[PDB]
DNA sequence: CAGGATGTATATATCTGACACGTGCCTGGAGACCGCGTACGTGCGTTTAAGCGGTGCTAGAGCTGTCTACGA
DNA sequence: TCGTAGACAGCTCTAGCACCGCTTAAACGCACGTACGCGCGTCTCCAGGCACGTGTCAGATATATACATCCTG
DNA sequence: CAGGATGTATATATCTGACACGTGCCTGGAGACCGCGTACGTGCGTTTAAGCGGTGCTAGAGCTGTCTACGA
DNA sequence: TCGTAGACAGCTCTAGCACCGCTTAAACGCACGTACGCGCGTCTCCAGGCACGTGTCAGATATATACATCCTG
């Protein structure tokens, strides 16, 4: 097959799957010092789809407003992840607690997964795919990608 | 010999070199000038028809009218820009309906 | 309850329809009334070619046809289904026909 | 009368052929106001491009060519 | 003579027609006081025809009316105010001539020739 | 009768060679020829302009394509542009 | 004065009278078989602004609605006034029991005031101006306009 | 140094006779060639095709005018339709 | 005998004879079409200038800025559509603010 | 409770004064580097006059203010008073740079 | 990064420039889009008329008579 | 949850006229130099006039030959 | 000066204007109600091109199927 | 219901440079042929880099003279 | 055929590019909260025009007033 028939059938594949919702081979679990965390089981390859980073989607500070409440109560943990979708701050806010993986899925530099834009007709979606051979049993990380100093002062994994 | 002969494009390519001439488009005109000009007249007069004529082939039986002619050229992004500025007479809309005009339930 | 169709269907065939045929959908004979009208105000006793005549309809026919499409947009940006006063207005600013 | 020429039954007619979904009750006239426009700025310089070359009947080229320069050249008859 | 000039009546324009004070005022039969031209406070005067022709302290050879014999159209000139010369000490109007002369001993006359 | 020079009947060879069977219509076989009436004209005058702003008094190939290049649209221009250097080298290729 | 300086003084006149709603001399009294109507208390001449027919501005269905609700209610009596306000039926529906006096003027085809539209910066005002000299004491009377079959078969006062 | 003939000078003639004192800008100065360019522009296109679709070789003041009038706006061309009226008059009255 | 000084008008009307002829506007060109022409152009570069003149004063002393020049051209409504398809340099608009913006209470 | 000003006060300033000023409200160093690189997607090693540069962010910085300009309708005429992202473009299709 | 370079207080100031109230969030980056494509229509048409006369060099009046062929023909340079 | 009343997609006989190709002709081209509430939709009865053609009258566009004033 | 486009009186004939009764499609009016708005260069040779005439197949037409689609008890 | 903190309209001293007018020059022009809730504004602290100029290097636009192939 | 525009090697020098430390304006980040989004033709003569040079007044500039305007206890 071509360059061009892989992506087409790595799309349609990647498609069905936000379509569904489906998240399977993954289960939450108490990790040391994180809260929770997701851990694979069963073996993801590499460039496998793992699971859309699934929230309530909205323009630039059509999510960092809730910051500005949450900010007003800390129990709520930080869960919103901003992109650019586009020349637009487009954004997905998983704050609410729903039975969907992608938002709490831990934070690790050097993890096993990398965020990435996945748009359909328009609508923009972040997905989470498997940078590496991700084994059973393993927590599955991704870059969160706030470096700043003010972030890194208050919380300092994620640095590493 | 006939210079559309010559180069080898059916629209009479000693029409364009004598439609310039007298058109006033400027004092001098070469020779390839009408005809690169003409082939690139032809090029599109073709790019043009075959649309419509399988278009016009599609919807009716054999001939075109000119809502198949512009039911083309409305469909066609590249012309689409290119008669963009224009008004293609008896054509009438490329049907579109809005998302949030269609039936619901 | 005799038979009917609720209140749209009706209407949005109407697009299925009007936006199907090549039909000059405004009466020929009433133009040409308003077509002689404006001519008075621009020059007083004249003549005009029925051919020409009828692009004159063709045009503003067409130009209408689509100045009301992009006014479909108008009040579908709008929060609304049914294009009122001002939507028509909205769209001669961008435009820029008026403004 | 003219303006009442453009009568509902083809405004809505000319509008569905955009899709119109549904004409409110002041739109239609608007209309009325709006062909009266656009007419006028259209007739207007086309009788001045018969009046450049003396012409009583009006010719159809002269509306097309006029039709050109306001910036919407139709294309057929020219 | 403490700095505001009154004014009345209204000029025949070249066209032959009735202004006073631009489109605000056309026939200014009642007197009233004209607003503030040129901060320095206007000397003497210059009468003749439909042209009259103030004199500033600085020497700022003012001008309302027509003038007609600097020039435009649509009004919008009749209220105004200058300009031209340079520090004139005797402004001195006929009817459609114009005569100045400058502080530095200068003698002018702009108009129907 | 003064002689009508449309492009009528060059208009309908071109149809041929596109498609033979058939066909056209009367009120479009107008709108033919203001398609080579618009496009004729649009392409002389990024024709003429050119040759003044790149000071030439005659309107070379130089100009009529560097405006076809620069009049048609994207992946159309490429075409009518190959096309045009099909009609160029034939022309210089002949006896 | 000239022709434009009187209009420009009958319209300062006009949009003063429209923006006080002043409907001074003119009252209230009931008429023998038209339930209410209006009646001067001092002499106007031919020309003088009476009163606004005032109530509440909307489109052309904009007014004829309440229409299709007040003929499923008859006590609430026909108080719909439509016009052609700039190509496009703009009205001034005072179904509304109001303390205003345009509203409760009765029909006459050959009456003593006029119905007439009077633009203010956009905004349209249908203004009843006095056709004749109108005596005191005398009712204030304007030409409705609906001389249609339907209209005048229910109501046979319309005609004259 | 090839002559880049501007209509500087005459753009800043014109200025003294509607005002005296002063007054211009370097870029604006640019701005006014700008309006006497794309006025001498397009003024010659709806003279040179009036011709055209008039069938007369040679640009007359009758086609200048027509146009004139008919690519000015409202009451800026009746005044410049005047303003020309007076210079054609003027033109003929010469010795 | 300079032809502008025989018609009157300032902007040098033998430069419009011979831009005319060699702009190739067409192949032949009347006397009076520059002139004609030239007294267009004059009438338009006049009435132009005052209302710049006018505002260049009202704003500023003496001199003409080009957001003085545009700030003229914008609110005259005959040139506002003359210069309706132009971006004249430096600009900037004509101030405006919607209704439903400025202060409420 | 230091010095302050009602959320909006500042920005109809904003209004006042950048709708006052002749200053080219964007970068000149930026934009020569966005102009030099749709540069390199045209023509690979190219020169161009900084005057020239000028204009380009010119028109492009004007061709804006009338397009955030029209685009303030665009919202006015949705119920709004602040300008969102669908706001832009509905604009865009009234001009038919797009649709 | 070139795009990033159209920065929020010139947006901002370009938009407060014809009265926006108040940009939104994803408005702000849509203008680099937008002035992105307004830039990419332009500069091609621009090269392509530098091509046309063999300049490495491209002209200002280059700009600016392919900013007219684009259809808002500015004025002053040219 | 579903079968019956609307009216649209579809099929095929059949006459009509415009598409299409032959021909004498003449000139131009060739070649050499969420909720209160009302506004507008849907459908049937009353009624206005658009569309139809049949056609006589002639305005006026179009073409030609001649004289001559315009502009390169 | 002088080649000649433009003025212009003169003349063929297309085509625009007024006419005018009639089948009927369509505009109009109105009652019921529910989805929806709204507030909360030049002389010469000659065949390519066009006006003209003529036969018929593409398509408009219409009775007539079958079909997809919308909606209340 | 109102007086005090922001920052805009306004006034005037003062240096700077571009507007403006003089001049030798040369070519073109003339002449004769309602309410839940969050997104974005306002303001101050931290921090990136735009703007500044100082300037050497030389690409390449611009102009010229010559030979000759292009097109009327 | 032949007048000549265009090709083109050759050459003056404007002007675009890279450099590069530094005062600081401005972009950036963030906390608090309230208004606001959102759901409910040609030869000849010659002076008009332009490139060049030069002096200074319009205007940019800045310290410094006074002023209109917005907002909480």
């Amino acid at each position: 097959k071509s360059k061009a028939e892989l992506q087409s059938e790595e799309r349609k594949r990647i498609d069905e799957l936000i379509e569904s919702g489906k998240e399977e081979g993954m289960k939450i679990d108490l990790i040391d010092g994180k809260g929770r965390g997701v851990i694979a089981t069963k073996q993801f390859s590499r460039g496998d789809f793992v699971v859309e980073y699934h929230g309530d989607l909205i323009e630039i500070t059509d999510a960092k407003k809730r910051e500005a409440l949450y900010a007003q109560d800390p129990s709520t943990g930080c869960y919103m992840y901003y992109f650019q979708y586009l020349s637009k701050t487009y954004c997905v806010d998983a704050t609410r607690e729903t039975n969907r993986l992608g938002r709490l899925i831990n934070h690790s530099k050097c993890g096993n997964c990398q965020t990435k834009l996945h748009d359909i007709d328009g609508v923009p979606h972040l997905i989470l795919i498997a940078s590496r051979d991700i084994a059973a049993g393993e927590e599955l990380l991704y870059d969160y990608g706030d470096r700043s100093k003010a972030s890194i002062e208050a919380f300092p994994w994620l640095k590493h | 010999k006939t210079r559309s002969s010559r180069a080898g494009l059916q629209f009479p390519v000693g029409r364009v070199h004598r439609l310039l001439r007298k058109g006033n488009y400027a004092e001098r005109v070469g020779a390839g000038a009408p005809v690169y000009l003409a082939a690139v007249l032809e090029y599109l007069t073709a790019e043009i028809l075959e649309l419509a004529g399988n278009a016009a082939r599609d919807n009716k039986k054999t001939r075109i009218i000119p809502r198949h002619l512009q039911l083309a050229v409305r469909n066609d992004e590249e012309l689409n820009k290119l008669l963009g500025r224009v008004t293609i007479a008896q054509g009438g809309v490329l049907p579109n309906i809005q998302s949030v005009l269609l039936p619901k339930k | 309850k005799p038979h009917r169709y609720r209140p749209g269907t009706v209407a949005l065939r109407e697009i299925r329809r009007y936006q199907k045929s090549t039909e000059l959908l405004i009466r020929k004979l009433p133009f040409q009334r308003l077509v002689r009208e404006i001519a008075q105000d621009f020059k007083t006793d004249l003549r005009f070619q029925s051919s020409a005549v009828m692009a004159l309809q063709e045009a503003s026919e067409a130009y209408l046809v689509a100045l009301f499409e992009d006014t479909n947009l108008c009040a579908i940006h709008a929060k609304r289904v049914t294009i009122m006063p001002k939507d028509i207005q909205l769209a001669r600013r961008i435009r820029g026909e008026r403004a | 009368d003219n303006i009442q020429g453009i009568t509902k039954p083809a405004i809505r007619r000319l509008a569905r052929r955009g899709g119109v979904k549904r004409i409110s009750g002041l739109i239609y006239e608007e209309t009325r106001g709006v062909l009266k426009v656009f007419l006028e700025n259209v007739i207007r310089d086309a009788v001045t491009y018969t009046e450049h070359a003396k012409r009583k009947t009006v010719t159809a080229m002269d509306v097309v060519y006029a039709l050109k320069r306001q910036g919407r050249t139709l294309y057929g008859f020219g | 003579s403490n700095g505001e000039v009154y004014a009345w009546g209204t000029f025949r324009c070249n066209e032959g027609i009735l202004g006073f004070y631009q489109d605000k005022i056309k026939i200014q039969k009642t007197p009233w006081k004209v607003p503030t031209f040129s901060k320095y406070n206007i000397v003497q005067l210059a009468p003749g025809k439909d042209h009259i022709l103030f004199l500033d302290e600085e020497g700022m050879v003012f001008a309302w009316g027509n003038g007609q014999q600097m020039e435009r159209f649509r009004l919008k000139t009749l209220d105004p105010r200058p300009f031209g010369l340079r520090h004139v000490k005797y402004i001195a109007s006929g009817e459609n001539h114009c005569f100045a002369l400058t502080k530095d001993n200068k003698l002018v006359s702009w108009g129907l020739n | 009768k003064t002689r009508k020079e449309s492009y009528a009947i060059y208009v309908y060879k071109v149809l041929k060679q596109v498609h033979p069977d058939t066909g056209i219509s009367s009120k479009a076989m107008s709108i033919m020829n203001s398609f080579v009436n618009d496009v004729f004209e649009r392409i002389a005058g990024e024709a003429s302009r050119l040759a003044h702003y790149n000071k030439r008094s005659t309107i070379t190939s130089r100009e009529i394509q560097t405006a076809v290049r620069l009049l048609l649209p994207g992946e159309l221009a490429k075409h009518a542009v190959s096309e045009g250097t099909k009609a160029v080298t034939k022309y210089t290729s002949a006896k």
